[PDB]
This record gives C-alpha cells, sequence and structure tokens, in this order.
C-alpha cells in the first residue's frame, strides 16, 4: 500500500502544482498515488488544506522497474 | 509523538560524529524537524521533513527517521556546533518539541580572559553611590574565579558576580560588581579585581 | 523575512498582557502563524497557532482557556492576549511562521522574542552612569545600567551607528532583586576627546529610555 507518509511526502513535493485535477503518479516503479484537491475544497486557502478532508487519492501502478 | 524524548546531553570531540536521537510512539509516521539554538539567540531550523536541509545549513548536518526514532547526526562536529538541539513533530495539530539536547564539544583550546575594570563615575559618586565594574571576556573553559581586594586584602562583602555565559565566538563572558559607599571608595588607596583562570591570574587595579 | 515581537514586561500574578508580532518581507496573509515560548534555561513549548483566515485556531493544554491568539492580516501583525497569568508563564515568547503542508509542518522563521515576567515585585527603571575611558590604539568605554526590574534592557551606541567593538554583558541579579548590566565599546584612543559617545539604553518594561553621553574622565 502507498503509505500516508509517502503520500504526504509527494503532496509536499508538488505543493506548487497541486490543483483540482489529478496529478501524475507519485512513483516510477511500484504502487504510487495520484492526488487532487476535492471539488468541495477548491476554495480553501493553501495553508488550511487538510490531508484527510481535502485531498482525494487514487492508486496508480508504474513499472519502470528495470 | 505527543511526548518526544531526547537525551539531555551529548558530548564529542572535534571532528567525530555527534548523534542525537528523538523517540516517540509512531514517530516513524510523522515528519521530524530539528532546531539549533545557541545561547541568547532564537532557534534556527537545521533539518525539516526528516531529511531536508535549509539552503544555508552546512552539509555536515543530516537527519533520518526510521522505526519510531528520529536522529540528527553532525559529521565532523566543530566547536561552532555547540548548542541546544530540539526535535519537533506534529500530532493532532498539537506541536510537540522534544526536551532539548545540549551538545558539548570536548577538548577545545584554552583561552585566557581579558579583564577591564572601571572605577565609580563622578556622577554616581554625586548620587551617594559607588560601583566598581569588572568585566571578563573571551575565556575558555567557562570556569573562572573573580576576587576583589582593597589595599591588597581580600574583600567579599558587597560583591555580585555572574555565572560565565557563552559568547558569539563560543568563548565565555562574566562580570563582577563591587558596591561601595563613596566613603569606602575614598578610604582605600586602591581596589583590585583578580581573575583566576586555569591556574593563571590577571589582576587590574584602580585608585581613587 | 522579519518577525518582531513586542509587549513583553512585568505583569502581576493573575494579570493580563497583550503581545504583538509585526511581520515583514512575505505575504503574511497566506501563512499559519504560531506562538512558542521558552522559560529561562528550559526548553521550547508551543503555545498557539492561527491559520491565515483565522478559521483554524489551536492551543496548548497549558494555556487553553486563558490565552487568545488573533491576527490582523491588515497590519501584517499577530497578537497573543494572555489572562490569568501565573509565574509558570514567565518566558521568552517567540513568533514563528509555519511552513510545509499536510502534517509535514515546520517553523522556518522565528522572531527574536519578547520577555514576559510574571512577578509581584514592582517595576524599576534604570540609572545609567558613564564608564569613562587604555590599550595602545584602542580604549574601552562603557555605560553602567544599574538597578532595574524586570529584564530586559537593550543598549545601542550612537543610535546604532556604532556597532563595531560593542559588547553588552549579561545582567547580574543582585541580592537586591534588581538587575544591573554593563555595555562596553572598544574605540580608538585617537578620538576620545573628539568623537561623541552616547549609549542608548532602552528599558521597555518601565517605558524608559536614556541617551547617556560618555565623556573622557575629567
Amino acid at each position: 500500500e502507498p503509505s500516508d507518509k509517502h503520500i504526504k511526502e509527494y503532496l509536499n513535493k508538488i505543493q506548487n502544482s497541486l490543483s483540482t485535477e489529478w496529478s501524475p503518479c507519485s512513483v516510477t516503479c511500484g504502487n504510487g498515488i495520484q492526488v487532487r484537491i476535492k471539488p468541495g475544497s477548491a476554495n480553501k486557502p493553501k495553508d488550511e488544506l487538510d490531508y484527510a478532508n481535502d485531498i482525494e487519492k487514487k492508486i496508480c501502478k508504474m513499472e519502470k522497474c528495470s | 509523538s505527543y511526548e518526544l524524548t531526547q537525551p539531555p546531553s551529548v558530548s564529542v570531540s572535534p571532528g567525530q560524529t555527534a548523534s542525537i536521537t528523538c523517540s516517540g510512539d509512531k514517530l516513524g509516521d510523522k515528519f521530524a524537524c530539528w532546531y539549533q539554538q545557541k545561547p541568547g539567540q532564537s532557534p534556527v531550523l537545521v533539518i525539516y521533513q526528516d531529511t531536508k536541509r535549509p539552503s544555508g545549513i552546512p552539509e555536515r548536518f543530516s537527519g533520518s527517521n526510521s522505526g519510531n526514532t528520529a536522529t540528527l547526526t553532525i559529521s565532523g562536529t566543530q566547536a561552532m556546533d555547540e548548542a541546544d538541539y530540539y526535535c519537533q513533530a506534529w500530532d493532532s495539530s498539537t506541536v510537540v518539541f522534544g526536551g532539548g539536547t545540549k551538545v558539548t564539544v570536548l577538548g577545545q583550546p584554552k583561552a585566557a580572559p581579558s579583564v577591564t575594570l572601571f572605577p565609580p563615575s563622578s556622577e554616581e559618586l554625586q548620587a551617594n553611590k559607588a560601583t566598581l565594574v569588572c568585566l571578563v571576556s573571551d575565556f575558555y573553559p567557562g570556569a573562572v574565579t573573580v576576587a576583589w581586594k582593597a589595599d591588597g586584602s581580600p574583600v567579599k562583602v558587597g560583591v555580585e558576580t555572574t555565572k560565565p555565559s557563552k559568547q558569539s565566538n563560543n568563548k565565555y563572558a562574566a562580570s563582577s560588581y563591587l558596591s561601595l559607599t563613596p566613603e569606602q571608595w575614598k578610604s582605600h588607596r586602591s581596589y583590585s579585581c583578580r581573575v583566576t583562570h586555569e591556574g593563571s591570574t590577571v589582576e587590574k587595579t584602580v585608585a581613587p | 523575512v522579519h518577525l518582531v515581537e513586542s509587549g513583553g514586561g512585568l505583569v502581576k500574578p493573575g494579570g493580563s498582557l497583550r503581545l504583538s508580532c509585526a511581520a515583514s518581507g512575505f505575504t503574511f496573509s497566506s501563512y499559519t502563524m504560531n506562538w512558542v515560548r521558552q522559560a529561562p534555561g528550559k526548553g521550547l513549548e508551543w503555545v498557539s497557532s492561527i491559520s491565515s483566515s483565522s478559521t483554524y485556531i489551536y492551543y496548548a493544554d497549558s494555556v487553553r482557556g486563558r490565552f487568545t491568539i488573533s491576527r490582523d492580516n491588515a497590519k501584517n501583525s499577530l497578537y497573543l492576549q494572555m489572562n490569568s497569568l501565573r509565574a509558570e508563564d514567565s518566558a521568552v515568547y517567540y513568533c514563528a511562521r509555519r511552513a510545509g503542508g499536510f502534517d509535514a509542518y515546520y517553523f522556518d522563521y522565528w522572531g527574536q522574542g519578547t520577555l514576559v515576567t510574571v512577578s509581584s515585585a514592582s517595576t524599576k527603571g534604570p540609572s545609567v552612569f558613564p564608564l569613562a575611558p587604555t590599550s595602545g590604539g584602542t580604549a574601552a568605554l562603557g555605560c553602567l545600567v544599574k538597578d532595574y526590574f524586570p529584564e530586559p534592557v537593550t543598549v545601542s551606541w550612537n543610535s546604532g551607528a556604532l556597532t563595531s567593538g560593542v559588547h553588552t554583558f549579561p545582567a547580574v541579579l543582585q541580592s537586591s532583586g534588581l538587575y544591573s548590566l554593563s555595555s562596553v565599546v572598544t574605540v580608538p584612543s585617537s578620538s576620545l576627546g573628539t568623537q561623541t559617545y552616547i549609549c542608548n539604553v532602552n528599558h521597555k518594561p518601565s517605558n524608559t529610555k536614556v541617551d547617556k553621553k560618555v565623556e573622557p574622565k575629567s
């Protein structure tokens, strides 16, 4: 499972590009995550976005594992 | 976290690696941060989000967070790294700081004190008071004896001396005040501040 | 980025005090801000945080119900209203900016702090006396700042134009219960009877400032 910690790390990596649209996969190999701001949260200021309530998540598999 | 535990003190010699641990239930699931605080100054962030270093922080600082333990490691520990270090994590919106860890660097070079002694000012004398001011700076280690003499004999009543405090340059400063009446000041031929440091002594004298 | 705290001073047990933090050099309105405190010789203790919009406010258990954080995004300023203060609340109070996202938070900038002293003793402003000026090319002169309470006292020289060679010493706590300190400058002996030397002493807790001229010994 893509850990919450790993998802939080990714959200901080893309803290500038995080948006209402699905992001790229967080990993090149293995089970990563795609995140977006929930539609109902799009108007919250950046510093008030909550991990549990405001971020939608979805598993993504990549296989650049050579 | 919700209770972060660091050791009270860590001692190393120059050049070797200092390690400070910070322990907390489920801390591996959190993002540990580290702050350096020198005496008399505000905290400075040295590591954030477990392992990242702010732009202006030297490479010899590194962080890790595994299991339920976060660790700050200073490679090639220099004397300038002497400081209190605090670990920090988030729990439930509550910000938790560790208790702090003082890092001591062992075996630094001795440094003899500079002593400055001022007599009472005429303005103070006119206000029916007199203070002798003895200022001691730039010594290491931070252990001194400050004694006062009047006409070559020990004086102890009326002396107020501070504990040595760390300076900018990692050396120590202290000051000592001898409070007299104008009559006592004028009664003696001389007063002296005698500062003993690592077996050697510096004495300055003032005369009404 | 600058954070400048203000408002520290003496408060009686059970009393109230308001601290301020003026921020500069960044978009204050977009950051969560915090108060952290540190009792003398002890560790850091988080006090309170307030989100940009003031919507999300949290407090340490030690102050919940007595302290009120607030902000005026207008004046790029943060406030801490403290009531029912106790001696345990004596500390340096720091303003700190929160950074990071999604539980990976840290404080990337801190102020210099303002000192709060909770005591039933009474305010006393300082008496400033010149320490008149040798070591070859340089000589030492200073100002004695005697018998004040509470801490702190700050000392400048020639209104900040003289920073080189300045050493303000930590204060001594006398038997009295009052504090004294000394500020010393290493200056060229060539300009003792020519250069003006004025020590600017500020004792905010008693609303007192003194600009004392230090002259060569008569």
